[PDB]
């Protein structure tokens, strides 16, 4: 993008669900950094991540020698990259923000 | 350069149809095909008088083979009557009133129309150094080149002051415009 | 019939596109097509009343011989109107049922599309235009009139036994020579027990404007399925028994079924984009069922509001408690049906047909159509006439009303639809500006008994209702509320009045009125009733409209008029 | 047919005389001020009225009773009259 909603009604019942609501913005951050993938000396495989844990050594097979307990030293010159802002807003000015206090939401720009 | 310069033109071609005016056209007879220029089927189908079936290139096999044939075309390709950007305009307007398979039709034509222009920047991204006497029509179509016809050529003269000037005009050691 | 006369239709003509209606543009915009089909150039006209009729044809005074009559005819013995009619043919496809036979007979430039169950007006021209008393169309004792005049031999002609005609009774003497007048008034008037009972009791309308035109063109191998949707506009305009009595509603469930359950240009390849072949569906004629939440309907429905009293809160307590039996959500009961979750909008209608069984409103479901253009949409059959009348906007720029009549004719094209949603900007807000004085009415109890009817008048205008037809609606909206629900039948059922403030147009007291509830087929004496006070006195009255049920007074010549109107 | 709604007239008359060359060959060897800008109409019956879209200037001098050339410039105007204009506020309609 149809039809809006409010914030005083949304919980587990409607989780992982896409909604239209409205408020008035307050302030938020700048833009820093993100990435998705790169690789490491230890295995030299792309840092394949689903979501936008931490691993076997694999600097091992030189005959016998192992090297467990995670010597994974990231090589970011191999990497990818995305954006962020991390935003924030306040809920409506007509739905009892006076006798109550205004609740709000935390956000993620890409 | 126009929408209807082609329709001045392309509908002049003729095909055998289904339904005497002087012309190679014969008189009209029920149940009996008749080759006509295509500016009557206007005046039949929209007149709710008769149908029409297409030429032979109009299919989803011969040109669902061309989808790979023109990957030879570092230069150009197979050209079934060159005018499938105009007839299909009017055919697919009214022909599918009873005609089947008006879709992959509609697919491929954009799936070939927009594409052979998508090369066309590329080959035009090879022009260097006033390369005026190198060009390409080698198996060109009919209804494309108008979409660049006004732009660069009414540019290149104000370039060709300095591009085409070399092979008959000279100055001192530096280049001349 | 014009399978032969249509063969004539080549030379010049005028296709006037008859007075203010939906059905006209439905049954005419079709014909701007056919004329360019046979290579005819055309010209077409806005009509609002008899004003437009000759004020323009006086500008078009030719002898253009092929001429229309639809939505008209009950005005003049229209040769009396258009005296320039010498042989200039007219053409009859009008829906106005009560018309004069003077335009049927003297059948010079008129064509009777006649088939009906009324054999009651047979010699009515042979006496009415034929008789008189104290009459001069005769010889005399003077030697000047002893010649063959227009000796009508009738109540026009002599009463001294010099008259060929009048074989109805004796001419020598019944008991005297002068009893001719006596029998003349007897024969004149004794049938006016029926004749003047015609045209002076009520008025109502006939039939379609292009259903024949479909069938006329059905022979032409024309499966313009689009035009059927153009057709049904005129159908549900006034086939809807919610507005106007059809009966054929429930009998053309056979015919147009016998059209389109029959007529299938594609039994095999119909499931694609442009204008898929149509469906009949058993649906509602509910108040804009589809495109906005239930909570618009559940207030704005007269069929709900007639039985349940929803302007107040008990309705709503009754409402939701009946939504118990469905157990609908509420957030979803306040967003658009099309916008709701999906199994609900899908499953919804199926149960309402059955679980409206017990709650006094069983007759919300009717029979209808539905179709599309493509995949942006699914327009709805019944969901179309109401956005139209937002373009019938009563703006006083002097430019809008004629011109916006043209926009309507540009409206029903597939190409022209951005405009169309603008009605929906306008329409719903009207439909809930409906209440805007109603609950101020039902509790103010501004219903006036006023003797042998019920009576209301408004005294403050709406920019909305400067435009006239909603005046009927508000009238049709409220008497259910108080007058029909807090009462018995003896003290409830009587007709009503509905005044229109012209707070801008200098003050002239416009009005319409309508029958009581459950008395529909009792046609409205308001076809004449307002002539009651006017015929007796009359004060600056107008019947300038083509419509019967329509009037215009002065600001202050309505009450003693109404006092005369007591009866 | 319809000059400006409002020594240029001498240049216009010179241009009108210069256009004659065109008119001579146009329509026939002998010449016809040739219809180029109106009536793609197939010609139909000759005597039916007109409609416009708020034209202005009021120069219709063509063979009619009185037209009053704007929208609803509409009187019993024959074919000889109605041969004037297309896209200066006119052709919603015939």
């Amino acid at each position: 993008s149809a039809n809006p909603t409010n914030i005083r009604q949304l919980k587990s019942d409607c989780v992982s669900k896409l909604v239209k609501i409205a408020g008035i913005i307050v302030a938020a951050s700048g833009i820093s950094a993100k990435a998705t993938r790169m690789s490491i000396q230890c295995l030299s495989c792309s840092t394949v991540i689903p979501n936008l844990y931490a691993l076997k050594c694999n600097t091992e097979q030189a005959g016998r020698p192992k090297c467990p307990l995670d010597p994974f030293f990231i090589m970011p010159d191999k990497c990818k990259c995305v954006d962020f802002q991390t935003l924030k807003l306040q809920e409506l000015p007509d739905f009892v923000p006076q006798g109550e206090i205004p609740r709000h939401l935390q956000l993620f720009c890409d | 350069m126009d929408p209807s310069i082609i329709e001045f033109i392309g509908e002049k071609c003729m095909i055998s149809i289904i339904p005497l005016i002087y012309g190679p056209v014969g008189p009209f007879r029920a149940g009996f095909p008749v080759f006509v220029p295509l500016w009557m089927a206007t005046h039949l189908r929209k007149q709710q008088k008769c149908r029409i079936v297409p030429p032979e290139w109009m299919d989803m096999d011969i040109l669902e083979e061309i989808k790979e044939e023109e990957k030879r075309s570092k230069f150009f390709t197979k050209m079934p009557c060159e005018h499938y950007m105009v007839v299909a305009q009017l055919v697919m307007s009214t022909a599918p009133d009873d005609v089947p398979r008006c879709e992959e039709l509609r697919t491929v034509i954009k799936d070939i129309f927009d594409i052979r222009e998508s090369k066309l920047r590329t080959s035009i991204d090879a022009f260097i150094k006033g390369e005026g006497t190198y060009a390409k029509l080698d198996n060109l179509t009919l209804l494309e080149i108008h979409s660049v016809r006004p732009i660069l050529p009414y540019s290149l003269d104000h370039i060709a002051r300095y591009q085409r000037t070399a092979t008959a005009s000279q100055r001192d050691t530096s280049m001349l415009s | 019939l014009r399978n032969d006369f249509y063969r004539q239709l080549v030379g010049k003509r005028i296709l006037i596109v008859v007075n203010y209606d939906i059905d006209a543009i439905c049954a005419s915009r079709i014909l701007q097509a056919l004329f360019k089909y046979d290579h005819m150039l055309y010209t077409v006209v806005p009509i609002m009343g008899v004003t437009g009729l000759k004020r323009a044809y006086g500008e078009h005074q030719g002898d253009v011989k092929y001429v229309v009559l639809v939505n008209c005819g009950g005005c003049v013995d229209i040769v009396e109107l258009l005296q320039p009619s010498d042989d200039v043919t007219f053409f009859i496809c009008d829906s106005h049922r009560p018309l004069d036979v003077c335009n049927i007979y003297s059948d010079r430039q008129v064509c009777i599309l006649g088939d009906a169950s009324l054999e009651e007006n047979i010699p009515a021209f042979e006496t009415i235009f034929y008789d008189s008393e104290g009459e001069d169309e005769d010889e005399d004792e003077s030697s000047d009139t002893e010649q063959q005049h227009d000796d009508s031999g009738a109540g026009e002609s002599d009463q001294e036994d010099q008259a060929p005609r009048s074989r109805k009774l004796s001419r020598l003497e019944r008991h005297e020579q002068r009893i001719l007048k006596q029998r003349a008034r007897r024969q004149w008037e004794s049938e006016r027990d029926r004749i003047m009972f015609e045209y002076t009791q009520f008025s109502y309308y006939g039939r379609s404007a292009a259903l024949m035109v479909f069938e006329l063109a059905w022979k032409l191998s024309k499966d313009n399925m689009d035009l059927l949707w153009w057709a049904i506009v005129g159908i549900t305009e006034q086939l809807l028994l919610g507005k106007i009595e059809s009966g054929a509603y429930t009998l053309e469930l056979e015919q147009i079924q016998s059209h389109v359950s029959r007529l299938t240009n594609k039994t095999n390849d119909q499931n694609t984009m442009s204008a898929s072949k149509i469906t009949f569906e058993n649906d509602l004629h509910l108040v804009l069922y589809r495109h906005w939440p239930v909570t618009e309907s559940m207030r704005y429905s007269r069929y709900s509001s007639c039985q349940l009293k929803l302007w107040t809160l008990r309705g709503e307590k009754r409402l939701h408690e009946l939504l118990l039996e469905m157990g609908l959500p509420l957030v979803h009961a306040r967003q658009t049906y099309g916008a709701m979750d999906l199994v609900l909008r899908k499953e919804f209608f199926s149960m309402v047909e059955r679980l409206a069984e017990k709650y006094d409103i069983a007759d919300i479901v009717y029979g209808t159509f539905t179709l599309s253009y493509g995949y942006r949409s699914r327009y709805a059959a019944a969901d179309y006439v109401y956005a139209l009348l937002a373009i019938m906007e009563s703006v006083k720029k002097h430019k809008t009303p004629e011109d916006c009549f043209l926009e309507a004719s540009d409206a029903l094209s597939r190409q022209h639809k951005q405009l169309l949603s603008a009605g929906i900007d306008q329409a719903k807000l009207l439909h809930a500006a409906v209440f805007r004085q109603v609950q101020s009415s039902l509790e103010a109890r501004q219903v006036h008994s006023a003797g042998s009817f019920f009576y209301y008048v408004l005294q403050e205008e709406h920019a909305f209702f400067s435009y006239p037809y909603a005046l009927g609606l508000l009238a049709r909206f409220l008497l259910r509320g108080h007058v029909a629900t807090s009462r018995a039948r003896q003290a409830s059922d009587l007709p009503l009045i509905a005044s229109c403030p012209l707070n801008a147009s200098e003050g002239m007291c416009l009005l319409v009125g309508i029958v009581p509830v459950r008395e529909d087929s009792p046609r409205n004496f308001f076809g004449k009733a307002f002539e009651q006070a006017a015929q007796k006195s009359g004060v600056a009255l107008l019947q300038d409209f083509f419509e019967p049920a329509v009037v215009q007074l002065r600001q202050s010549d309505l009450t003693r008029f109404l006092d005369s109107l007591t009866v | 047919i319809i000059p400006g709604d409002i020594p240029e007239v001498t240049f216009f008359n010179n241009y009108s005389k210069s256009l004659a060359a065109y008119m001579c060959s146009a329509g026939y060897n002998q010449g016809l001020p040739i219809d180029l800008t109106n009536n793609l109409r197939p010609p139909k019956s000759l005597y039916i009225e007109v409609r416009c879209m708020e034209d202005y200037g009021k120069f219709e001098l063509d063979d009619g009773e009185v037209i009053h050339l704007k929208k609803n410039s509409q009187h019993y105007l024959p074919r000889a009259q109605v041969e004037s204009l297309v896209r200066q506020g006119i052709l919603h309609h015939i």
